[PDB]
């Protein structure tokens, strides 16, 4: 049931400096647990980076290095660079039986545009999809930077978790990102309540958009 | 050439059964632990099962257990997972994984001159928090410059105070006056004794109180630090390994009609929502393709019920929303499905 966690986005500017924790749910993460770090881009294979929380490789330069850090094994880059856009999981070996357990990843992102805020577009239930007694809230997000988005749909002003379903961001065009999202609900869910909202968040930035059953 | 090449992934119903096959390359395949590790759409990484050198001990996470079986050939030079009692949440791509064991031992690495170094910490490796510790770092007589370096290169302190300890040996010493949770980490010494550097010293373990350290010596990862480098030397690319309850179904498709939340300044999105169908790929077009600016057609879902649903959004002026006319031309050719519809605004 072991957990480890790491952030789920990270963005740096290139020449920059990031460090990525990860951190065992057993309270503390010491050099016994012998973490490490491990890269994977698009189209490639896991490569693997460091080992016995700070041993490197003959692939991986010393602008990478890791560390022990705050009870959480730390990976730091220096000099950061636009190749080394990339997910980035840790490794923890806890000995025994099932001796291994990741981390969730973090989604690195290498800035080459600017920030972008997300637009987001929400449509209620169309008049033909409720006489076929079924309900759908579509709740459309794109041209954003960096590809890293966290959306919650909320009942009146309550949170709602089941029937949603949601994209991963991918890339446009443009080079930013696009991503939907899906609450599914009865026809009752949907004229039970005042409203319905769709909060789209965005490098701290919330924005949450609203429809309504009383339409029409 | 080292290298790991997964297959037998592919496409089956739930209660099924797979075998993935893994050969190996470049090395001896009889001498590792092997580990398969999944990798779900969308997600991160789960190790799956690990298996011993000969196939004498094995283990599983509790998800696949009793399901999953994990095997090696050593005359046909590969690993195999067989995956009976397949379930939806199964489905990944699974990659094939070299594991590495106490490789850190008492002698893993060997270099004739210059010799390597030693590293030291007075009073000990485990010191209170403000206190003083010293690094003493030993080599060769007639050392130049010495280094002690942090576990990240650019992090570290140079010197050329070098005293002669012995009639063949120098050391450097590296002070730290009062220790803060900054200075705890890996330490190690190097030498530039021209013409060129050194090889490294060993790691050394820095540790405010708190903690009890036993350092090491000569059993090598025995107890406490158990048998690790668990670094996962070579990964495969994978195969992808899909369950589905799911069968050929053309779309429904629904009219997302442009609401008061019309985009501000005169321009509505028109949509067009395509629900529930298997599999990909779904075409969109408006009016046969005679609108193409405005027309943003996004990624599909994949529902817990194993369908497929789209959205294709068209910005669009709101003096138009008066006058002509706007269809979807929806196009699943895997049920030869095509569907037309106007998307209009509601009567309400």
């Amino acid at each position: 049931q072991t957990v480890v966690t790491q952030e789920p986005s990270l963005t740096v500017s290139p020449g920059g400096t990031v460090t990525l924790t990860c951190a065992s749910s057993t309270g503390a993460v010491t050099s016994g647990y012998y973490p490490s770090w491990f890269h994977q881009k698009p189209g490639q294979p896991v490569r693997a980076l460091i080992y016995s929380t700070s041993k490197t490789h003959s692939w991986t330069p010393a602008r990478f290095s890791g560390s022990l850090l705050g009870g959480k094994a730390a990976l730091t880059l220096s000099n950061v660079q636009p190749e080394d856009e990339a997910d980035y999981y840790c490794l923890l070996y806890y000995g025994g039986p099932q001796p291994w357990v990741f981390g969730g990843g973090t989604k690195l992102t290498v800035l080459s545009q600017p920030k972008a805020a997300p637009s987001v577009t929400l449509f209620p239930p169309s008049s033909e999809e409720l006489q076929a007694n079924k309900a759908t809230l579509v709740c459309l997000i794109s041209d954003f930077y960096p590809g890293a988005v966290t959306v919650a749909w909320k009942a009146d002003s309550s949170p709602v978790k089941a029937g949603v379903e949601t994209t991963t961001p991918s890339k446009q065009s443009n080079n930013k990102y696009a991503a939907s999202s899906y609450l599914s609900l009865t026809p009752e869910q949907w004229k039970s309540h005042r409203s319905y909202s769709c909060q789209v968040t965005h490098e701290g930035s919330t924005v949450e958009k609203t429809v309504a059953p009383t339409e029409c | 050439e080292v290298q790991l090449v997964e297959s037998g992934g592919g496409l089956v119903q739930p209660g099924g059964s797979l075998r993935l096959s893994c050969e190996a390359s470049g090395f001896t395949f009889s001498s590792y632990w092997m580990s398969w590790v999944r990798q779900a759409p969308g997600k991160g990484l789960e190790w799956v099962a690990n298996i011993n050198q000969d196939g004498s001990q094995k283990d599983y996470v509790d998800s696949v257990k009793g399901r999953f079986t994990i095997s090696r050939d050593t005359a046909k030079n590969s690993l195999y997972l067989q995956m009976n009692s397949l379930r939806a949440e199964d489905t990944a791509v699974y990659y094939c994984a070299r594991e590495r064991l106490c490789t850190d031992d008492s002698h893993m690495h060997g270099e004739e001159d210059l010799p390597r170094p030693s590293i030291s910490a007075e009073p000990g490796t485990v010191i209170p928090l403000g206190s003083h510790v010293t690094f003493v770092c030993r080599g060769p007589v007639g050392i130049h410059t010495f280094r002690l370096e942090r576990e990240s290169r650019s992090l570290y302190t140079e010197t050329e105070d070098v005293t002669q300890v012995s009639p063949s040996e120098s050391e450097a010493r590296f002070r730290i006056e009062s220790v803060t949770e900054g200075n705890a980490g890996l330490y190690r010494c190097v030498y530039y004794k021209p013409p060129k550097w050194s090889e490294q010293s060993d790691y050394l373990e820095l540790l405010v109180k708190g903690e009890d350290v036993t350092r090491a010596l000569f059993t090598h990862c025995g107890g406490d630090g158990k048998e690790s480098d668990y670094h996962m030397d070579v990964w495969g690319k994978g195969t992808t390994v899909t369950v589905s309850s799911a069968s050929t179904k053309g779309p429904s498709v629904f009219p997302l009609a442009p609401s008061s939340k019309s985009t501000s300044g005169g321009t509505a999105a028109l949509g067009c929502l395509v629900k529930d169908y298997f599999p990909e790929p779904v075409t969109v077009s408006w009016n046969s393709g005679a609108l193409t600016s405005g027309v943003h057609t996004f990624p599909a879902v994949l529902q817990s019920s194993g369908l497929y649903s789209l959205s294709s959004v068209v910005t669009v002026p709101s003096s138009s929303l008066g006058t002509q006319t706007y269809i979807c031309n929806v196009n699943h050719k895997p049920s030869n499905t095509k569907v037309d519809k106007k998307v209009e605004p509601k009567s309400c």
